[PDB]
RNA sequence: UAGCUAGUAGGUGGGGUAACGGCUCACCUAGGCGACGAUCCCUAGCUGGUCUGAGAGGAUGACCAGCCACACUGGAACUG
RNA sequence: ACCCGCAGAAGAAGCACCGGCUAACUCCGUGCCAGCAGCCACGGUAAUACGGAGGGUGCAAGCGUUAAUCGGAAUUACUGGGCGUAAAGCGCACGCAGGCGGUUUGUUAAGUCAGAUGUGAAAUCCCCGGGCUCAACCUGGGAACUGCAUCUGAUACUGGC
C-alpha cells in the first residue's frame, strides 16, 4: 500500500582520538501515493538499520497536501536552505521532470506529471525539505475560496 | 537499422516475458530468463533510478525493434502531437506497419513480421510495401497477397494469435487473409508493464 | 519585361510547378511579383492537379502582361475543362 | 628516446645529475589503515 | 523619498498578515481607494474605510480564515523601477487563475481575468495570492 | 493628414537652420525600461524667428541640406 | 541588479577561451617534431609521458602528448594533433592522433584500437 | 581610443545631377558632431534565417532567398 | 523511376565503451614500470580503472575524436543572482547631466493599452490535411510572421501641460 524509497545515503564521520567513527546517514521517504508524503532521516552506525529508521521517521510526521487529480494545483516555489526550488504544473502524460534525487521524491507522493528544477546548490535532503514546504505552501481550489469566503467556479473563471 | 544476433538475451537482461520469441514453447524453459547475461547472472545489483528508466526505455526498443535514432524521432513526433505524450509514442510505436501486421497474426514475432514486411508480402491499401515503419491510419484494410498466401508460417502466425491475446482495435480474418483497422491504439486494451513516462523523462 | 512564367519549384524525380508573375531577366526560381497559382507536372486522374486565379491572369493582360506558352497552353486546357 | 634534463646542460657527473633530479624523485606509497591512509571515496565506492 | 505609494500599501499589508493585526492604517489615494475595493470585492479582506480631509487615512481590516492568514504572498511586478504593460492575451494567469493579479486597465483597475473578459490590457500592477 | 512631430530648440546659430532634439520614449527589447531617448535632427526654418531653448513643431519634408529633411508648421512655445 | 545600470552599461559576458589556442578552431593540425622527448608527470603520479614539442602548420611551437606504448616517432616527422589536454604534463594540451601521416599505429593492441591506429586483424 | 572636423556645418548666388542635395565652385557665417560614446583602433558581409534553449534569450549567418560590394592590384572615364 | 521471373542465406557488422559518475565485470601478464584520463587520479605483487582474453553495455554502417556553438550555467540572474562573515558597499559628503519621483482636480493622449486598416517577400521553423510505399522531401490550405506604421478610440495608470 505505500510506496517506500531510498533516495540518499552518505558515510559520514565522527572523528575521535581512538580513532574515526565511519557511520550511515540515511534519507528515505513514504507515501501512499495518493495525497500524503513523509520524509525520514535515520542515521546509524550499520547501513540496513540505518534506513529502517529513517522509513520509521517518515511513517510519522506526515504531510497531508491534497493534488489537483493526478498532477500539481498551481506553479508554487518550494525554498529551503541555500536549494531554492521552483516547481511547475505539467500537461496530462508528460511525466515527473524533476531530477535524480527530486523525481524519486515526487514519485511517492503520487504527481504523475511536473516540471520542477533546483536552483544554486542542491543538497539532496535539503531539496526534499524544499519540496516538502512547497507541498505545504501549495493549497487547494476549494482551500482557497474557504479563504476567500467564496465560489470555487468563480475563482476559476 | 536492426538488431543481429541472440535475441533473448534481450530480455534475460530485462528479466521479463517480453514476447520476442513466438512461445509455443515456455520462455523459462528454453532460457534463463530469471538471470543476467553472462558471468554475473546470480548476481543482481541494486538497479539505480536513472538505470531503471534506461532499462525500461531499451525494453521497449527491444519489444518494437527500433535502433535509437528511429525511437528519438518517434519520441520528437509524439512531442508533437496533441494530447498525452507517452500514450502518442505508444500509438505509432504500434502503428509501425510491422507491429500492426503482429498484432493481427500474420508474423508470429515481431521481427518475423518485420522481415515479411520487407519480403515483399504485406501489401496495405492496394500497394506492396518494403518499409516496416509505415504508420497505419484508421480505417485502413491491409491485405496478403495470393504470391505471400502459399507460406505455411504465416498460418503458424495465426495460429498463434488464435491462441493468445486478441485485440480489440484490430480484425482480423483466417481464410480471408484481410485485416482492417479500427481506431487509433490505446493505454487501456495494452498491458499495465508499459512505463512510458520513465522513457518520457529519460529522452530530455 | 513582365512575364507570366511557371517555375519548377519541385524535388528530384517529384517535380514541381508553380504559375508566377514575374520579371523576364532575373533568376526563375528567385523571386517574383505575384504567384497566381501552381501546376503538379505528375498530374493524377483522381485528384486536380491544375489550379490558377483566372481573373487575376486576366487582369494582368488588361495592364499588359506576356504569357508564356506552356502557360497559355495551361489556361487553355483550364478553359475547355470549364 | 629522450628525457628532458630537468638539471639542463650536465658538465660533469651524468648519473649524478640525474639522481638529483624527477626522474628519481623520492616515491612514498599511499598505504591504507593508518597514517596519511584515510580516502573519502574508494576506488570503486560506496554502495 | 516617498516614491510608491502603492507598493507601501502592500508592504503594509503583508506585514499586518504576518503579525496578525486586525487593522491597518495607511496614508490613502483615489487609484489606492479602487485597488482596495477591487481587493475586496475578490474575498482577500474584510472591509476597507477612508477617512481624512486634508491628511487622508485608508483603513484595511484583513482576515485569517483557519488560523492562517488568507492574503499569502503580494508582490508587485510593475514597479516605478520598471514598468511592466501587459496586452490582452498576454496577461497573466496567477497560480493557476487560484490566485490573482491587479491590472491598470484603461476602463477602470480591476483582476487580470476580468481584464480578460472585457478584452482590454494594460499595467500589471500586483500579483495577489 | 500628414504625420506630425515635436521637439525643443538645441541651438538657432547657424543661418536659416535650426537644430531640434526629439525626445523620444523608447521601450527597450532587453530590459522593459522607458528610456527618454534623443534624436538630434537638423531642420529648417523661415526667417530665422525663432531662438535658443524652444519648443516647435516640425514635419516632414524633402532634403535641403546635407543632414536638414524638416520644416516646421508652427511654433509652441516662445518664451525663454 | 538595477536596471538602469543594465541599460547604459550591459551585462559584459564570461568571454570563452579555447583550451587549445595554437589549434585556431580545427579538428586536427599538422605539425614537425622539433624535439621527441619523454618527462615526469605530476605529484600525484610518478611515470615517465611520451611528449614532443611540435613546429605546427601556423607556426605554433606547442608541446604534445604521444598516445599509446610504443612509438615509430622521431625528430623531424610530420604528425597530426589532437586536441585533448592531459592534467599530468604541465603545458601539455595536445594528443597525438596515432596512425595518421608519417606515424603509424600502436603494435598489437587490439581493443580500443581506433584511437590509436591500429588496423583491423584477421582474428 | 575624449575630443572630432575647414568643403568642415549652414546660408546666398552660380555650376552641374535624370532628381534633392556640398554632389561641386564663388562668397559670407563659425559653426556641426559627441559620454544616448562622436573620434580612433580591432574584427566583421548584412539580412531574411539556422542551431541551441522551457521560454526569454545566446551563438551563428555554408546551402536556399534578397541587397550591397568586388572582379589581378590600383584606378579612370567612354558607351549604352 | 518503378514492376515481372530465377536460384540461394548465398555477397552487405562493426567500431566505441564496462571505477564512480555513465547503462555494463570477471580472469591472465603487469607492477607508481608500461600505460590510463572529461573530472575526482588508476597503476606501489591479488587493478571490476592499465594491456590482453573472456563476459557485457549501448550505438549501428557506423563509431569515436578533437574542434567549433548553445545548453546544463539561476557560472552576466529582463525573465532568474547578489554584496555583515564567502568575491562584492565608492573612505565620506555636496552636487549638475540623466534615472526615480507624494496627494486633489482639470485635461493632453505624448507613453501605454484597445480596436480597425495597411501590412510582416518567399521557403522554412509551426497547425491541419496532401502527394509519394512512410520517413527525410516537395509542397496545398490555414496559422504564425511576437513587428512597423496609419487612423479610430480608452482614460486606470507613467510622464507632459
Ligand atoms: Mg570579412
Ligand atoms: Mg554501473
Ligand atoms: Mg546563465
Ligand atoms: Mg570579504
Ligand atoms: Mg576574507
Amino acid at each position: 500500500e505505500l510506496q517506500e524509497k531510498l533516495i540518499a545515503v552518505n558515510r559520514v564521520s565522527k572523528t575521535v582520538k581512538g580513532g574515526r567513527i565511519f557511520s550511515f546517514t540515511a534519507l528515505t521517504v513514504v507515501g501512499d501515493g495518493n495525497g500524503r508524503v513523509g520524509f525520514g532521516y535515520g542515521k546509524a552506525r550499520e547501513v540496513p538499520a540505518a534506513i529502517q529508521k529513517a522509513m520509521e521517521k517518515a511513517r510519522r510526521n506526515m504531510i497531508n497536501v491534497a493534488l489537483n487529480n493526478g498532477t500539481l494545483q498551481h506553479p508554487v516555489k518550494g525554498v529551503h536552505t541555500g536549494s531554492r526550488v521552483f516547481m511547475q504544473p505539467a500537461s496530462e502524460g508528460t511525466g515527473i521532470i524533476a531530477g535524480g534525487a527530486m523525481r524519486a521524491v515526487l514519485e511517492v507522493a503520487g504527481v504523475h506529471n511536473v516540471l520542477a528544477k533546483a536552483y544554486g546548490s542542491t543538497n539532496p535532503i535539503n531539496v526534499v525539505r524544499a519540496t516538502i514546504d512547497g507541498l505545504e505552501n501549495m493549497n487547494s481550489p476549494e482551500m482557497v475560496a474557504a479563504k476567500r469566503g467564496k465560489s470555487v467556479e468563480e475563482i476559476l473563471g | 537499422a536492426r538488431y543481429l544476433g541472440p535475441k533473448l538475451k534481450l530480455s534475460r537482461r530485462e528479466g521479463t516475458d517480453l514476447f520476442l520469441k513466438s512461445g509455443v514453447r515456455a520462455i523459462d524453459t528454453k532460457c534463463k530468463i530469471e538471470q543476467a547475461p553472462g558471468q554475473h547472472g546470480a548476481r543482481k545489483p541494486r538497479l539505480s533510478d536513472y538505470g531503471v528508466q534506461l532499462r525500461e526505455k531499451q525494453k521497449v526498443r527491444r519489444i518494437y525493434g527500433v535502433l535509437e535514432r528511429q525511437f528519438r524521432n518517434y519520441y520528437k513526433e509524439a512531442a508533437r502531437l496533441k494530447g498525452n505524450t507517452g500514450e502518442n509514442l505508444l500509438a505509432l510505436l504500434e502503428g509501425r506497419l510491422d507491429n500492426v501486421v503482429y498484432r493481427m497474426g500474420f508474423g508470429a514475432t515481431r521481427a518475423e513480421a518485420r522481415q515479411l514486411v520487407s519480403h515483399k508480402a504485406i501489401m496495405v491499401n492496394g500497394r506492396v510495401v518494403n518499409i516496416a515503419s509505415y504508420q497505419v491510419s484508421p480505417n485502413d484494410v491491409v491485405s496478403i497477397r495470393e504470391k505471400a498466401k502459399k507460406q505455411s508460417r504465416v498460418k503458424a502466425a495465426l495460429e498463434l494469435a488464435e491462441q493468445r491475446e486478441k485485440p480489440t482495435w484490430l480484425e482480423v480474418d483466417a481464410g480471408k487473409m484481410e485485416g482492417t483497422f479500427k481506431r487509433k491504439p490505446e493505454r487501456s486494451d495494452l498491458s499495465a508493464d508499459i512505463n512510458e513516462h520513465l522513457i518520457v523523462e529519460l529522452y530530455s | 519585361m513582365v512575364t507570366i512564367r511557371l517555375a519548377r519549384h519541385g524535388a528530384k524525380k517529384r517535380p514541381f510547378y508553380q504559375v508566377v508573375v514575374a520579371d523576364s531577366r532575373n533568376a526563375r526560381n528567385g523571386r517574383f511579383i505575384e504567384r497566381v497559382g501552381f501546376f503538379n507536372p505528375i498530374a493524377s486522374e483522381k485528384e486536380e492537379g491544375t489550379r490558377l486565379d483566372l481573373d487575376r491572369i486576366a487582369h494582368w493582360v488588361g495592364q499588359g502582361a506576356t504569357i508564356s506558352d506552356r502557360v497559355a497552353a495551361l489556361i487553355k486546357e483550364v478553359n475547355k475543362a470549364a | 628516446s629522450r628525457y628532458q634534463h630537468t638539471k639542463g646542460q650536465i658538465k660533469d657527473n651524468a648519473i649524478e645529475a640525474l639522481l638529483h633530479d624527477p626522474l628519481f624523485r623520492q616515491r612514498v606509497e599511499k598505504n591504507k589503515k593508518g597514517k596519511g591512509s584515510y580516502m573519502r571515496k574508494g576506488k570503486h565506492g560506496n554502495r | 523619498s516617498m516614491q510608491d505609494p502603492i507598493a507601501d500599501m502592500l508592504t503594509r499589508i503583508r506585514n499586518g498578515q504576518a503579525a496578525n493585526k486586525a487593522a491597518v492604517t495607511m496614508p490613502s489615494s483615489k487609484l489606492k481607494v479602487a485597488i482596495a475595493n477591487v481587493l475586496k470585492e475578490e474575498g482577500f479582506i474584510e472591509d476597507f474605510k477612508v477617512e481624512g480631509d486634508t491628511k487622508p487615512e485608508l483603513e484595511l481590516t484583513l482576515k485569517y480564515f483557519q488560523g492562517k492568514a488568507v492574503v499569502e504572498s503580494i508582490q508587485r511586478v510593475s514597479r516605478p523601477g520598471l514598468r511592466i504593460y501587459k496586452r490582452k492575451d498576454e496577461l497573466p494567469k496567477v497560480m493557476a487563475g487560484l490566485g490573482i493579479a491587479v491590472v491598470s486597465t484603461s476602463k477602470g483597475v480591476m483582476t487580470d481575468r476580468a481584464a480578460r473578459q472585457a478584452g482590454l490590457g494594460g499595467e500589471i500592477i500586483c500579483y495577489v495570492a | 493628414k500628414i504625420r506630425t512631430l515635436q521637439g525643443r530648440v538645441v541651438s538657432d546659430k547657424m543661418e536659416k537652420s535650426i537644430v531640434v532634439a526629439i525626445e523620444r520614449f523608447v521601450k527597450h527589447p532587453i530590459y522593459g525600461k522607458f528610456i527618454k531617448r534623443t534624436t538630434k535632427l537638423h531642420v529648417h526654418d523661415e526667417n530665422n524667428e525663432c531662438g535658443i531653448g524652444d519648443v516647435v513643431e516640425i514635419r516632414e519634408c524633402r532634403p535641403l541640406s546635407k543632414t536638414k529633411s524638416w520644416t516646421l508648421v508652427r511654433v509652441v512655445e516662445k518664451a525663454v | 541588479a538595477t536596471v538602469n545600470q543594465l541599460v547604459r552599461k550591459p551585462r559584459a559576458r564570461k568571454v570563452a577561451k579555447s583550451n587549445v589556442p595554437a589549434l585556431e578552431a580545427c579538428p586536427q593540425k599538422r605539425g614537425v617534431c622539433t624535439r621527441v622527448y619523454t618527462t615526469t608527470p605530476k605529484k600525484p603520479n610518478s611515470a615517465l609521458r611520451k611528449v614532443c614539442r611540435v613546429r605546427l602548420t601556423n607556426g605554433f611551437e606547442v608541446t604534445s602528448y604521444i598516445g599509446g606504448e610504443g612509438h615509430n616517432l622521431q625528430e623531424h616527422s610530420v604528425i597530426l594533433i589532437r586536441g585533448g589536454r592531459v592534467k599530468d604534463l604541465p603545458g601539455v594540451r595536445y594528443h597525438t592522433v596515432r596512425g595518421a601521416l608519417d606515424c603509424s599505429g600502436v603494435k598489437d593492441r587490439k581493443q580500443a584500437r581506433s584511437k590509436y591506429g591500429v588496423k583491423r586483424p584477421k582474428a
